């Protein structure tokens, strides 16, 4: 009888499939939680899926996707737990409802790209930053539309993720470079539109992925270069920072102490930094195109009481 | 006489209506000479004050013969209403309060013997100042006080009006580290007033002013809040005047810039322009054998002075609300899912 | 010690009406407490709490103050359980209210006897508990005859005989005037006299000759105020048939 909390049940169909990824994993876990564990009364099963999103979080705090699903999954509790079914079909109703996620957000990447095809217009040469797979997931079906184009993938320092991209759309077929993450400024003069992915969208719209997502983002208005992102409806999450400065990783993003003999000096400075709401000018989700005081809105209203 | 925004009639500086027509209460004629002689007020000072004395006029209620109390009250309400309007233009806490209060005045009906006329209306009014002013702010407080993190700084600026409250939570009712920095203008000195209260509490004040706004920016220096008067339909914020020169002095040096507002601040209108809609505000003051005397009969000279002008939204990083944090651009959706629906 | 149950059973079985506050409210509804097991808690769904859907500004008015709800369901062995009060009816929250009003001021009577005493609160409690909630409806109205029919005390023993006396001790207004006599008579006394004989008999006291300090009892307050006039009237009538001057205060 598995506990749900860390590695007896999450952490082990991830290693199932590399392309599920961490906010669903979240929201297949915490479902398959109450599909299990419902001891017939309302009360114990909220504070049982509080306590186990709370322990979740407390597993690894740095990977704010996680926090994303984790809390959307508490507002799909919240709505399926209104149209208030005395909780006696809600035992029964909300678990067959249930697994409508992974049956609905499992195949939401497609449905990305039925909607985002009709961006990347003939030659428009592309800059992606970080392995965003929705971003990928949109340029395989661009691919097999038989559209003309070309690509250009950053590096991801220090977390590697720019070396994925070119041995993922070589292979399928497309003339791709890899540009170095410091060579934007000499480089995005020359190209035409630039995609992100993020791992969060705030209560403004902003992009909470990777290392220089603002780096490439202010590039990009100072190109006056169209700063598209694709991403996904189970990305939405609470955290609204003010300054360039998220939850820190572990102490500031400043760091000024000794390092003792031969430790480690590349990831000394900060890791996800964020974007205001004025370099995005369109974001890709389930819900259509959708600019981002609209993502202001749809965050702003289904996160108010 | 190039712009001739001088002779822009937004204020009518009449004044000494000697006119009995109507019962003016006493005591609303020392909220007007309250108000406009001497200014001590904010928005929601002015707010609360009016509140606190419609609440005395409608306690005295003296009704006349053959009218009802459905049928009168509005218009002499009203007839209380045009004092204020010649004493000093209003605010929007002025305005989403008294239509507010006209709309409950419409629904009572015509069987209150003048006794339970109090107890749905003094008791409704003072549950009007409990919820959409006082747990309102107790809800600014309780927001905006975990987006500050200790030992930094605040740059206000005027008299708040919420906020001298957050600084003082944040000050001793939490403990935490900070260093509050008033700056006001001239000639409502109003910043002293956030200036005694906060030092006098026991706090890290800095008093400064704004012509020497540069050498507060090149500190350690964060967070800076701004009190309301309105915030407009598109994001651009309304407030008494100097606000917008540090607001767009702290987005150009990219430290953030906050506004404490509540749910009850948000207006209808729409402006871009700042000398527009505005108030022209006695330039007798801008003087204090003085500096000059007389303006007037003197060819070719003249002195003005604005309240209230406006920061364009892309300097605001946040609104605060008491449903919660937005960007400025999205004001409308609490202008139209929240306002007057709670 | 504190505080403890009221009947014996360890949670408010299915389908009973009870009273909480609301503690706070996030997402899951209230995490009220029971104010009859007062050191429990339990919870309340959102879409129970009325049917509106409450807003923040409303949420915060409510917070600390208690209301009524009757419960849905209840974990024998989990102290992790439904409240409920959208189905409650009006004359429901009158007859609860009544009866936690009656249990205040039954736990009233025993909190500061077992704190003050020194012993354990539960066992004195609950051999009080046993038959004269058993056997007819609880506390209040069985010691409002208690005091008059002493055959509840002989019922049932308790440990100590001292919180018998406090218990004794708990549950079993002067309107002054200073009436000025300024007689210059010979049958004054006689007048005096005849005001004593029906004044008194309702605290009076001589001072001196002319000053009297009378302190007229009220039970309503008010119910002096047909009285304290009254004896006014008196003193006016008695003085014009004897020959002397009484003036009031």
């Amino acid at each position: 009888m598995s506990e749900f909390n860390i590695t007896e049940t999450y952490l082990r169909f991830l290693e199932e499939d590399t392309e599920m990824t961490m906010p669903i994993a979240a929201i297949e876990a915490l479902v398959t939680l109450l599909r299990i564990k419902t001891p017939e009364t309302a009360a114990e099963m909220i504070n049982t899926i509080k306590s186990s999103t709370e322990e979740l979080i407390k597993s690894i705090p740095n990977s704010v996707s996680l926090r994303a699903g984790c809390d959307i999954f508490m507002r799909f509790v919240l709505r399926n737990l209104h149209l208030y079914g005395d909780w006696e079909n809600c035992k029964q109703h909300l678990i067959e409802n249930g697994q409508l996620f992974v049956s609905r957000a499992k195949k939401s990447r497609n449905k990305i790209a039925e909607i985002g095809v009709d961006f990347i217009a003939d030659d428009d040469i592309i800059l992606v930053h970080g392995y965003s797979r929705a971003v990928f997931s949109l340029l395989n079906h661009a691919a097999n539309k038989f559209i003309r184009f070309r690509c250009v993938v950053t590096e991801s320092r220090p977390s590697k993720q720019g070396n994925q991209l070119y041995t993922l759309l070589e292979q399928k077929g497309i003339p791709v470079t890899l540009i170095v993450d410091s060579a934007v400024g000499a480089v995005i003069d020359k190209v035409d539109k630039v995609f992100v992915g993020a791992e969060g969208v705030a209560e403004s719209g902003g992009i909470i992925n990777l290392v220089g997502t603002y780096s490439v983002g202010v590039l990009a208005h100072n190109a006056r270069k169209p700063f598209y992102v694709v991403t996904e409806s189970h990305k939405f999450v609470r955290m609204f920072p003010l300054s360039s400065d998220d939850l820190p990783m572990a102490g500031p993003p400043l760091d000024f102490t000794r390092r003792t003999d031969d430790l480690e000096d590349a990831l000394r400075g900060p890791t996800i930094d964020y974007t205001a709401q004025e370099y995005i000018t369109a974001l890709i989700t389930d819900l259509g195109v959708l600019t981002p005081s609209a993502v202001s809105e749809e965050l702003i209203k289904m996160w108010y009481d | 006489l190039e712009q001739s925004f001088d002779n822009s009639s937004l204020i009518s500086s009449v004044k000494e209506l000697l006119l009995n027509k109507d019962l003016i209460h006493p005591s609303i004629l020392l909220l007007t000479s309250h108000l406009a002689h001497y200014k001590i007020v904010g928005s929601i000072p002015r707010c609360i004050a009016m509140l606190e004395v419609f609440q005395i006029v409608i306690k005295d209620y003296q009704t006349p013969k053959g009218t009802t109390l459905s049928r009168n009250l509005t218009s002499y309400l009203s007839h209380q209403i045009d004092l204020l309007k010649k004493a000093r233009p209003l605010s929007v806490t002025m305005g989403n309060a008294i239509r507010w209060l006209k709309q409950e005045i419409s629904l009572i009906d015509p069987s209150t013997p003048d006794k339970a006329a109090k107890k749905d209306l003094c008791e409704k009014i003072g549950q009007f100042a409990k919820e959409k002013i006082e747990l309102a702010d107790q809800l600014i407080i309780d927001n905006a006080s975990t987006q500050i993190e200790e030992s930094t700084t605040i740059v206000t600026y005027g008299s708040s009006k919420v906020l001298t409250e957050l600084l003082l939570h944040n000050a001793i009712s939490l403990k935490k580290n900070i260093k509050v920095i008033v700056v006001d203008s001239r000639p409502l000195f109003e910043g002293r007033k956030m200036a005694e209260t906060l030092r006098n509490a026991g706090v890290n004040v800095m008093y400064a002013l704004i012509t020497s706004l540069d050498t507060i920016f090149n500190m350690d220096v964060d967070y800076v809040f701004l009190g309301a008067h309105s915030i407009l339909s598109n994001g651009f914020l309304y407030s008494r005047a100097g606000t917008a020169m540090l607001a767009m002095s702290a987005k150009r040096r990219n430290i953030p810039v906050l506004v404490c507002c509540e749910s009850l601040k948000f207006s209808q209108r729409v402006q871009l322009d700042s000398v527009t809609f505005n108030e022209l505000a006695d330039p007798n003051d801008l003087v204090n054998k003085n500096i000059l005397d007389g303006w007037q009969e003197l060819p070719s000279l003249n002195i003005v002075n604005i309240l209230y002008d406006l920061t364009p939204p892309e300097y605001i990083k946040k609104v605060i609300t008491e449903f919660g944090a937005l960007p400025p651009s999205s004001v409308p959706v609490i202008l139209r899912e929240y306002k007057g629906s709670a | 010690t504190s505080h403890c149950r009221f009947y014996e059973n360890k949670y408010p079985e299915i389908d009973d009406i009870v009273m909480v506050n609301v503690q706070q409210i996030a997402e899951m509804g209230a995490y009220v407490k029971l104010l009859e097991y007062d050191n429990i808690e339990g919870m309340i769904l959102l879409s129970e709490l009325s049917r509106r859907r409450i807003r923040s500004i409303q949420k915060l008015i409510r917070v600390g103050k208690n209301d009524v709800a009757v419960v849905l369901r209840v974990d024998k062995e989990k102290g992790y359980i439904d409240l409920s009060k959208r189905r409650v009816s009006s004359e429901d929250i009158i007859k609860c209210e009544e009866k936690y009003q009656k249990s205040k001021t039954v736990h009233s009577i025993l909190r500061y006897c077992a704190e003050k005493f020194q012993i354990p609160l539960e066992e004195l409690y609950k051999t009080i508990a046993w038959p004269l909630s058993r056997k007819f409806g609880h506390a209040y109205e069985a010691f409002k005859l208690s005091i008059i029919d002493e055959t509840v005390w002989e019922g049932i023993e308790p440990p100590s005989k001292d919180v018998l006396d406090e218990l004794k001790n708990y549950i079993s207004v002067k309107i002054r005037a200073d009436v000025e006599v300024s007689c210059f008579s010979y049958e004054g006394i006689d007048a005096i006299k005849d005001a004593l004989k029906s004044a008194e008999d309702v605290k009076v006291k001589l001072v001196a000759a002319p000053l009297y300090v009378l302190t007229t009892q009220a039970l309503d307050k008010q119910k002096g105020i047909e009285q304290l006039e009254s004896a006014i009237e008196k003193i006016t009538e008695v003085i014009t048939k004897y020959g002397g001057v009484c003036n009031i205060t």
